[PDB]
């Protein structure tokens, strides 16, 4: 919980001299990015799969039956007609996603459902909201570990932050070297 | 009236014609010019106007390296 | 609005009839054909038919939509104006600035 | 102060708490082990613009008549599920930190934002009372006036456009019911089920294997006599068939079910035949139902509930009355879609209905105590601790807001519950002055559910008739005469 | 002309003055919505419920 | 003038604003904020004050444009250049020839 | 120093200004309010009528206060606050313009997304194979590799759901810059034409009097300005109002008949049956 | 310029399906569920994945060892 | 920082105005607030009448 802190007056610097950037430095930047989106998909997967251990059959069947995912577009009549629709009519108009799969396996699946309301809704938010923050936290941890080790100017200067320095004294004492050793002042 | 996107009905299950009727010629006809036509139209136009500034796209800046010598 | 709106009307009503004159016409057996046993393992048939769903699932479909491929839409509109444009060579970093001994 | 009252009982509380938490998951065992095979499933529906759920008590409200359980058992389980609903600031500081203690000091502070455990009595009754009346009675007399005012304003509109939704059938009964702490007289439940006429007929079709038919009483009541013989099932779906095939010849001479023809629903008819497809004359092309002969027409066990609440829905009731009604009922509302708090709001109804059916296998209200009869009626919402009331008065109320809720239509309810909670504070001392007649006493006898009543004329009023006063009135009232004379 | 100008197309003046306008009409809507209406006086005063009694005699 | 009643000069001051300043002291509050609560990473208040700049930062560094904005690298008006052939050939030589 | 990004705003007379507008609504007590209570009972009947209401009378009083600012108390902002083009497309017509979305956001954002579901609309949609179509495919239309080109559908299919929300946007900016110019221009010309006899009087001195009176002339100046600046005010909010309804408040046509209830003390439940 | 609300359908044409809850009677049909180990198999998938994608900040990195 | 310069302070006298002419004092619009003051004071204090006796 404490990275981040550095890394803001790092990202500064970085914005900043951006022309001292590397090449090693964009591939870090590209993972963390990647990192990030993965975090999103792996947030949505487990809000899911959280929802769903408190999820009854009706909740279920509300994204299987396509008596409910037809609601929009289609009258309730040509549900209660029957032989309106045929079974392999019925069949096609299923969703078929992997999501719709795991459903339809976890009907046969001992859970603990609830009330569909803001707990059910908990249950997967909670694990996702974790799943997010957690991933998002320890890329940005792996970021400032690989900053640290690479011989440049921004590992320079997150070397110099991490000591315990100032923003504006470590912009100072990496601008000396970067004035000297890349820059060549006259 | 005459709204967007929007087709009245008549006892038959039929599109009432709004200005041009289509409806005399047979299935066949029908279906061999709307199996290629879709929801869309002002796309494929800037589709085709994307297509053509593509291959007339300008490549002087790979001239200027050497890529056509 | 223009007063070809009926013409694109009727040519709408064509083509959406046809289709579903074609669908009563094959009649059953769709289900046992190749095209729907792959279209239930193809994503965008999973996409389609999750749009149209209730429980704010067009918010959804319309979000993704946007936040994976109409971003490219966005920067593909923007560089219809610029394929045709006199634009100067690339400069390719020479990656020799930036890299310093640790002290 | 209480911070420091409640923090000395504080590790005296997490005993009790874990303690509760295990009866309560015992008595939820039980009672969803009932449920998963008594109770049939009510499939989730979305409200018209179809983004959020909807609820109504009709398919989601189950009442389990015949829980081997006892009343008092319900009331701990109800009020340990408050308790865990209270429990939720302890997951502040581990959220936020160890910074976020002082939303559990403010949680300490007062007793009513706290559960059970915190409290130094024993009974759940008295438990609830305390609660009640040091925090919840408060509460909620500062939302019911508030509340009837958004459900005047829901029926009547805004903008002044209330010739354009109001009716003129209904206009005595809405002033007899929301205008009668103006003239201090009592009110008859029936005028607020007369509010439900800006609602249309709601039905229930029973799904067939041929095509769906509407109940009717006459239906209902072959099928509760087929129930009663208790025969074999050869016989009992042979019967149930006959009477369904009787009520669809019967609709059928009717001109269809009521549905076909009402804005919003519908039955489609025989799907047609586009173009070359048409075969001539026959445009359509019926479904496979057909096929099957009218003498095979069976229940498929569906059924489909249709309210018809054009006016009354919860859905366009909107994101303050839903969060108002939450907040009268003591529940809560707060950071949330209307279709959870519909939920909540259904949940309590079927709780009510729960206690309510257990009540009547109790022996009735009589068979309460008077602390006990208090404390259901300060959860029906139609009491407030500040009145002092009689039994006989509590006993009316009782089966007044029983009936009402026994209809299943959350506005009229809370119509009802409202003009309760309509108290006024005078500017004087000297008045109000003391009165001179007797406390206010009831009976069961003076509530008249057992008759109709006809929507009063506008500007023409009725004055009410005893039900005693009725003919063969010592015959009808030959229960409860029973019951109070004993 | 003076007034034909991009700089007071997006002028920040404007939106200064524009906020604290809309602030302060924020601050006083409970003042504005303080005119009483005599309609329930009315109500009070003409609904007149039923007060004949019942005489089966 | 009437073009004098269509101006505003009521103006009073200049009001001068270090968003760069201002930032950084926004950042730095921001952080001991964080520290002073000893707040986690899943918290909301770290995420609403960490995530956004984060991002932002993440997605302005990662930027590798092969070409910068329209009206910065190309797109530009500029001046026809004098061609080695014809006239322009010929006022080049006679520039030479005169100055020399 | 390079970390210092530096920006100059500015600033004038504005806090003493724009109290003062606000004062005057208690003056004058919303006295448009009977006209526009007429104009959107006209144009709308919904629970949520008030609240677009309410923002209509506060956008229009000012409007019209300012106006009266604009005309009589002559003093820094309230004279160029008319003749400036910022003030008549945010300071007046973005509120118009957000004003419906504010009041019905919900329906018109489930709608909006709802059209990104392109289709077309049949009357009485008895039909079977539009079901299958719509759920199974998602549209009417052939949707047969149109994924092959959805980076643009998507935005695209954007802009095909708020096309006709996009006429409201395009009358609100008209009437700014119409309101803008009317302002501007007949100012200065009436400016003008007072230069040019003043020029035409200071170089003869026998016309340099006051040959119409002094009363005579300012009122009737009075009388004119007035009168054209309410009739133009009355124009600006008259059709932006029967716009509002033309543009967006049509969408929002759900008339319900009246049923009659017959099962009013009794009502079919789950333990009817079950 | 753009569509009017008179050129278009509205918010009552699409979407004017009013609500009707759907009932079923009980067969049995949520009963006998089994995979009574499902859920801590998933928790300890969810944990694994949480610890393979785990990365403690190691600020010795930054010591000064020149 | 913050400034408050001498060239702003300058010399004030209304001796070196230009003025207006007839045509723009008229357009300041004090004529006519020099007659409706007194209409609508006149309309207020008009519309109420007190009681009287007919002679
Ligand atoms: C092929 C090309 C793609 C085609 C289109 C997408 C197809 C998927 C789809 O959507 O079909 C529908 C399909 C639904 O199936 P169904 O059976 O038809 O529906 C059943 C029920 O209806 C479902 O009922 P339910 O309500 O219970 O379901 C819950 C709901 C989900 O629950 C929710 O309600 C949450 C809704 C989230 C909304 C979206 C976020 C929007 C955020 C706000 C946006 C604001 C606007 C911003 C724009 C600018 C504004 C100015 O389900 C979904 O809606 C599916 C969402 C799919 C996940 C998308 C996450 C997007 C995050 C945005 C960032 C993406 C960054 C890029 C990622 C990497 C790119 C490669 O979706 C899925 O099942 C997919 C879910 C599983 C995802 C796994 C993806 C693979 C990841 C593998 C591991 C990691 C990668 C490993 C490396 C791989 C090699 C590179
Ligand atoms: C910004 C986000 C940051 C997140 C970062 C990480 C967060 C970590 C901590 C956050 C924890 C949650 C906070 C998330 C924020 C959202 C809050 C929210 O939306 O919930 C509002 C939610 C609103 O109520 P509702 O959704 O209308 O509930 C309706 C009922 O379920 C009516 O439906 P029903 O008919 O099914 O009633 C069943 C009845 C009883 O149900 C049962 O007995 C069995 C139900 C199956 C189990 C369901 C799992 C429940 C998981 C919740 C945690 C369980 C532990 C609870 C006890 C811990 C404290 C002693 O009630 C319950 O289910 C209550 C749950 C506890 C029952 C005991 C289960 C055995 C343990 C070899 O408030 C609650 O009800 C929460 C109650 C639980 C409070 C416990 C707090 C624990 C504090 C830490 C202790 C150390
Ligand atoms: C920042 C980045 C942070 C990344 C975090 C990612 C990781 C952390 C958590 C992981 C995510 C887990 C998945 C998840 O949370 O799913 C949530 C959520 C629930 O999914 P679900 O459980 O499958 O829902 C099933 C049924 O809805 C179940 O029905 P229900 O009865 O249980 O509850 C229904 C209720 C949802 O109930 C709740 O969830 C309560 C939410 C409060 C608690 C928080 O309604 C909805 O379903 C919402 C659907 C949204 C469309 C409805 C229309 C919204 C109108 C918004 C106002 C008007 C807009 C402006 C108008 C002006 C322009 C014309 O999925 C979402 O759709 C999320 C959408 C959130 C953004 C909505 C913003 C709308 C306004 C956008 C304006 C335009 C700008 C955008 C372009
Ligand atoms: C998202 C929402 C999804 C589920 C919605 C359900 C729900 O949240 O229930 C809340 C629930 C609302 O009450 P309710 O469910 O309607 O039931 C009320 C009862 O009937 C009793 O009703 P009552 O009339 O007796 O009133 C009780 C009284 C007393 O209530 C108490 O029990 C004690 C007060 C506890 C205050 C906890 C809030 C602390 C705020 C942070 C303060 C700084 C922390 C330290 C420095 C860092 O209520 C209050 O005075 C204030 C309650 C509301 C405080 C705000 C809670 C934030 C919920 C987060 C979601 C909304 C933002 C999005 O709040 C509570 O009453 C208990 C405290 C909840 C603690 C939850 C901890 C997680 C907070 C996550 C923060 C998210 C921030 C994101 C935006 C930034
Ligand atoms: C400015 C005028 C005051 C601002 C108040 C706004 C309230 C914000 C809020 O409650 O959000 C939840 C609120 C919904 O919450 P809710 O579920 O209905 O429950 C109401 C609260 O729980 C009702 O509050 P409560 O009774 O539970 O009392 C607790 C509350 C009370 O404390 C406060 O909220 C503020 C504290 C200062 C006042 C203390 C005086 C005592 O403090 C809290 O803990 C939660 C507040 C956060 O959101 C809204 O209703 C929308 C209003 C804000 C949107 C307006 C448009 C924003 C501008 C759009 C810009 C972009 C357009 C393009
Ligand atoms: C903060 C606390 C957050 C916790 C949630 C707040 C309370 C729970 C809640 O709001 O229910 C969710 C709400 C459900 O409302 P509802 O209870 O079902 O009431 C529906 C009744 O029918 C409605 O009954 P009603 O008529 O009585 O109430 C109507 C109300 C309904 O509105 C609301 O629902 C307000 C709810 C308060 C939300 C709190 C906002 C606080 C902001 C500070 C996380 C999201 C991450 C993603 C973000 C990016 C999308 O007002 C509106 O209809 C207008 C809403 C829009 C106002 C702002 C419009 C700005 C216009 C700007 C001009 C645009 C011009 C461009 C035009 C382009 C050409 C067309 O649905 C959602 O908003 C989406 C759900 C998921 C995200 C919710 C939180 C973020 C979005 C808000
Ligand atoms: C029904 C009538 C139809 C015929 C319409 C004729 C057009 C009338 C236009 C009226 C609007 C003119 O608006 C009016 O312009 C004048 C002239 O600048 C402004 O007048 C102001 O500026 C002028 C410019 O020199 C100064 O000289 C003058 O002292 C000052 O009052 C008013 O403050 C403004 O209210």
């Amino acid at each position: 919980t404490h990275a981040e802190l550095h890394l803001f007056d790092l990202d500064e610097f970085m914005q900043t001299y951006k022309r001292l950037q590397t090449r090693q430095d964009w591939l870090i930047e590209n993972k963390c990015k990647k990192s990030r989106l993965f975090s999103y998909v792996a947030a949505v997967i487990a809000f899911t799969v959280g929802k769903s251990a408190t999820m009854s059959d009706e909740a279920i069947l509300a994204k299987i039956d396509p008596y409910v995912t037809s609601e929009v577009r289609v009258q309730r009549g040509a549900w209660w007609r029957s032989g309106y629709f045929t079974k392999e009519e019925v069949e096609m108009m299923t969703p078929k996603g992997p999501i719709a799969r795991y459903y339809k396996f976890l009907l046969g699946v001992r859970r603990f459902p609830l009330k569909h309301g803001a707990l059910s809704w908990a249950c997967g938010f909670v694990p996702a909201w974790l799943t997010f923050t957690s991933l998002n936290h320890w890329a940005q941890n792996r970021r400032l570990n690989r900053y640290l080790t690479q011989e440049s100017v921004f590992g320079e200067m997150a070397r110099e932050l991490v000591r315990g320095k100032t923003a504006d004294e470590a912009t100072t004492s990496v601008m000396a070297r970067v004035e000297k050793e890349i820059l060549g002042v006259h | 009236g005459e709204l967007s996107e929007y087709v009245e009905v008549n006892e038959k299950g039929m599109p009432k014609p709004q200005a041009l009727s289509l409806w005399n010629m047979p299935y066949a006809k029908r279906r061999a010019l709307t199996k290629f036509a879709r929801g869309v139209r002002w796309q494929f136009i800037v589709l085709f106007i994307a297509l053509y500034n593509f291959k007339n796209r300008d490549d002087s800046h790979l001239l200027r390296r050497g890529a056509y010598n | 609005s223009s007063p070809l709106v009926p013409v694109w009307n009727d040519l709408r009503a064509l083509q959406v009839f046809t289709s579903q004159e074609y669908m009563q016409k094959r009649g059953p057996g769709f289900t046992n054909t190749l095209e729907y046993k792959l279209s239930c393992l193809n994503p965008v048939k999973w996409y389609d038919m999750m749009k149209v769903m209730p429980g704010g699932k067009a918010f959804v479909g319309t979000a993704l939509g946007l936040a994976l491929f109409g971003g490219w839409g966005v920067e593909f509109v923007k560089n219809i104006s610029v394929m045709t444009k006199e634009k100067p060579p690339i400069d390719w970093n020479n990656e020799k600035l930036g890299h310093l001994t640790r002290s | 102060t209480a911070v420091v009252k409640n923090l000395a009982k504080l590790p005296a509380a997490t005993s009790q708490i874990l303690t509760n938490v295990s009866k309560l998951q015992t008595f939820h065992g039980l009672l969803e082990e009932r449920r998963d095979k008594y109770a049939p499933l009510a499939y989730h529906t979305y409200d018209n613009l179809k983004q959020k759920t909807t609820w109504h008590p009709i398919a989601h409200a189950w009442v389990d008549e015949g829980l081997p359980v006892s009343k008092k058992e319900y009331n701990e389980y109800c009020w340990l599920k408050k308790d865990m609903q209270r429990l939720l600031p302890l997951a502040s500081p581990f959220v936020f930190g160890i910074y976020g203690i002082l939303p559990l000091a403010v949680w300490l502070s007062n007793d009513g934002y706290l559960p059970s455990a915190f409290s130094s009595k024993k009974d759940i009754v008295s438990k609830k009372l305390e609660w009640y009346s040091s925090y919840g009675d408060d509460l909620r007399q500062q939302v019911g006036p508030m509340l009837q005012h958004r459900l005047k304003r829901h029926l009547r509109g805004t903008l002044n456009n209330e010739h354009r939704l109001m009716l003129d059938e209904v206009t005595e009964s809405y002033k007899e019911i929301f205008y009668s702490h103006y003239t201090g007289q009592l009110r008859d439940v029936r005028k607020c089920a007369h509010l439900r006429l800006y609602d249309g007929t709601s039905t229930v079709l029973l799904l067939t294997n041929k095509e769906p038919v509407e109940l009717t009483s006459e239906l209902l009541q072959k099928w509760n006599a087929i129930k009663a013989a208790k025969l074999s099932p050869e016989e009992e779906k042979k019967a149930r068939n006959e009477a369904l095939i009787e009520a669809y010849k019967e609709q059928e001479l009717h001109g269809g079910p009521h549905v076909k023809h009402m804005q919003g629903y519908g039955i489609p008819a025989d799907t047609p035949l586009l173009g070359e497809n048409a075969k001539g004359d026959q445009y359509t092309q019926p479904p496979e139902s057909a096929s099957i002969p009218l003498e095979q027409l069976e229940w498929t066990g569906d059924t489909v509930f249709i309210p018809a609440e054009y006016r009354t829905e919860m859905e366009d009731w909107g994101r303050e009355l839903t969060k108002l009604a939450n907040q009268f009922l003591l529940l809560p509302w707060r950071f949330v879609s209307n279709a959870w708090n519909q939920r909540r709001l259904v949940s309590w109804f079927e709780e009510i209905l729960q206690e309510d059916a257990l009540i009547a296998k109790e022996g009735g209200v009589q068979a309460l105590s008077d602390d006990e009869l208090k404390v259901a009626l300060l959860d029906r919402a139609v009491i407030r601790c500040d009145e002092e009331l009689t039994r006989g008065d509590m006993e009316a109320r009782y089966k007044e807001i029983s009936w009402l809720m026994s209809l299943r239509n959350p506005f009229i309810v809370l119509a009802w519950q409202t003009g309760y909670y309509r108290s006024t504070y005078s500017p004087e001392d000297d008045l109000p002055e003391a009165s001179i007649l007797p406390k206010l006493n009831r009976t069961v006898l003076d509530v008249d559910v057992h008759n109709e009543l006809a929507p009063d004329h506008p500007e023409k009023p009725l004055p009410r008739v005893h039900p005693a006063l009725y003919p063969n009135s010592h015959l009808a009232l030959a229960k409860e005469v029973a019951v109070l004379a004993k | 002309l003076i007034p034909v100008s991009l700089v007071d197309l997006i002028n920040i003046n404007i939106i200064f003055y524009i906020l604290l306008l809309y602030t302060l009409l924020l601050f006083f809507i409970p003042l504005f919505l303080a005119s009483i209406n005599y309609t329930y006086h009315y109500i009070y005063k003409y609904y007149n419920y039923n007060y004949n009694f019942i005489n089966n005699n | 003038s009437p073009n004098e009643h269509l101006m505003f000069f009521d103006f009073s001051s200049w009001l001068l604003v270090d968003f760069g300043k201002r930032w950084e002291r926004w950042v730095s509050f921001k952080k001991s904020f964080l520290t002073t609560t000893r707040s986690p990473y899943w918290s909301p208040q770290f995420f609403l004050l960490t995530f956004f700049q984060l991002r932002n930062s993440n997605v302005k560094l990662c930027e590798n444009w092969n070409w910068a904005p329209k009206g910065d690298d190309f797109n530009l008006l500029h001046n026809s250049a004098a061609e080695p052939f014809g006239r322009d050939l010929k006022a080049h030589l006679e520039r030479e020839a005169g100055a020399k | 120093m390079l970390n210092s990004n530096i920006y100059i705003i500015i600033y004038g007379g504005i806090i003493m200004y724009s109290i003062m507008i606000i004062i005057q609504m208690f003056l004058y007590n919303f006295s448009n309010k009977i006209y526009i209570e007429v104009e959107i009972n006209k144009y709308i009947l919904s629970k949520n009528n008030i609240d677009i209401y309410w923002i209509i009378c506060n956008c229009t009083i000012i409007i019209i206060i300012t106006t009266l600012n604009h005309i009589i108390n002559k003093i820094g902002i309230y004279n160029m606050i008319e003749y400036n083009i910022c003030y008549w497309l945010i300071g007046t017509g973005l509120g118009l313009y957000i004003s419906p979305f504010i009041v019905f956001g919900y329906k018109f954002f489930v709608y909006i997304m709802d059209l990104n579901n392109y289709s077309l609309n049949i009357y009485h949609n008895n039909n079977k194979m539009n079901d299958i179509q719509q759920i199974y495919n998602g549209t009417n239309y052939n949707d047969t590799m149109i994924f092959f080109i959805k980076d643009i559908n998507n935005i695209f299919t954007i802009y095909r759901s708020i096309n006709f929300f996009m006429n409201w946007l395009y009358q609100m900016i008209y009437y700014g810059v119409r309101m803008w110019l009317v302002f501007v221009l007949h100012s200065f010309s009436l400016g003008s034409f007072g230069e040019l006899i003043t020029v035409i009087t200071d170089n003869n001195l026998i016309f340099n009097v006051f040959y119409i009176g002094l009363l005579g002339l300012g009122f009737i100046l009075y009388l004119i300005v007035i009168f054209y600046l309410g009739i133009q005010i009355y124009v600006y909010i008259s059709f932006s109002l029967s716009f509002l309804h033309s543009t967006i408040l049509l969408f929002l046509v759900n008339y319900i008949p009246h049923y009659n209830n017959k099962s009013i003390f009794n009502t079919f439940t789950n333990k009817s049956i079950y | 310029m753009g569509g009017k609300a008179s050129e278009a359908v509205t918010i009552a044409f699409r979407f004017p399906h009013r609500t009707t809850f759907l009932v079923k009677q009980n067969v049995g049909q949520k009963l006998n569920k089994g995979h009574q180990t499902f859920w801590q198999l998933v928790a300890g998938g969810w944990l694994f994945f949480l610890l393979i994608n785990r990365t403690s900040f190691k600020p010795k990195l930054a010591a000064p060892k020149v | 920082p913050s400034t408050s310069p001498a060239d702003k302070d300058v010399p004030m006298s209304i001796l070196h105005t230009h003025g207006l002419s007839y045509v723009n004092w008229c357009m300041s619009l004090a004529p006519g607030l020099l007659v409706f003051e007194g209409f609508f004071r006149a309309r207020y204090y008009r519309s109420r009448v007190p009681p009287s006796r007919t002679v």
